[PDB]
DNA sequence: TTTGTGGCACTGGCCGTCGTTTCG
DNA sequence: CGAAACGACGGCCAGTGCCA
């Protein structure tokens, strides 16, 4: 449902902080926000996620557990030639525009 | 939910106002308004989910009791705004003194001043390179 | 033969275990 | 004398570089 649940429910054990950025810049999380605002989102969501699982390690449930996630950090757009950087070493290989196009 | 998902930076933030459906700027929630009638709607249909929330007391379950006669924004492209060596030059007010064509520049102009160049700063192409070509038919 | 590609070995960053040293 | 807590080190995984 949200970069949240995503890192909350994976965690930096599986799902590691190096691996998260890949992901996104590949466009993997395209559907919870912006690259910019999600790269930025990383490492404060990566706490909170860190922190919600203690709170469900020394008793409690969900409402008590879970002061649910906070809203995206914000950061600027990115522009398309930084973008399309990313998109090429996350996949390897200029994946949806070539930065040439624009 | 789609349209908070788009979230960039302040884009969204100033959004709620493009719908726009609000009272006189905000009464109730840190609106979004449209997060709490689709959630009133619940799923797609489905009465239960309607009723639910009308049982206590999707765009018409809203229009029955709700903060409406005020009227704030329009579009979708209303704006308003989203308020709440060679440069220019010469001078400057706007509308340009030295440049600029002639529709939709002005703007630019108006929202420029100042006073940096360059720089170029998203990303380019032109301005600092228009101006140079003006300076250029000095 | 001067180029690209696919597999496999090497480094670094983090992580988790084990062994030692200290304190009670 | 035994428990704990801190630091060393391996290895594991990944990102890379090489060579076939």
């Amino acid at each position: 449902k949200s970069l949240g649940d995503f890192l909350k429910r994976l965690p930096e054990q599986v799902v590691n902080k190096r691996a998260l950025e890949s992901l996104v810049k590949a466009g993997a999380l395209d559907a919870f926000g912006d690259r910019a605002r999600l790269l930025a989102s990383l490492e404060p969501l990566l706490r909170w996620a860190a922190e919600t699982r203690e709170r469900g390690r020394s008793g409690l449930v969900g409402l008590f557990a879970e002061v649910e996630e906070p809203p995206l950090v914000e950061a600027s757009p990115l522009d398309e030639i930084t973008m399309l950087r990313y998109e090429k070493e996350a996949l390897g290989i200029y994946v949806s525009g070539h930065p040439v196009l624009r | 939910h789609h349209h908070h998902h788009h979230k960039a930076g302040e884009a969204q933030d100033l959004a709620e106002g493009w719908r726009a459906f609000l009272e006189a700027l905000k009464p109730t929630l840190r609106a979004f308004v449209r997060e709490a009638r689709p959630h009133l709607e619940g799923k797609t249909l489905v009465l239960r989910f309607p009723e639910s929330k009308a049982f206590h007391h999707l765009l018409p379950l809203a229009r029955a009791q709700f903060g409406v006669e005020e009227l704030a924004f329009v579009l979708e492209k209303k704006s308003l705004s989203g308020a709440s060596p060679p440069w220019e030059a010469e001078e400057g007010e706007d509308p340009s003194e030295e440049l600029r064509r002639l529709a939709r520049l002005l703007g630019g102009r108006l929202l420029w001043v100042r006073k940096p160049k360059a720089p170029e700063a998203e990303e380019p192409v032109s301005e600092d390179g228009i101006g140079g070509n003006g300076i250029m038919p000095p």
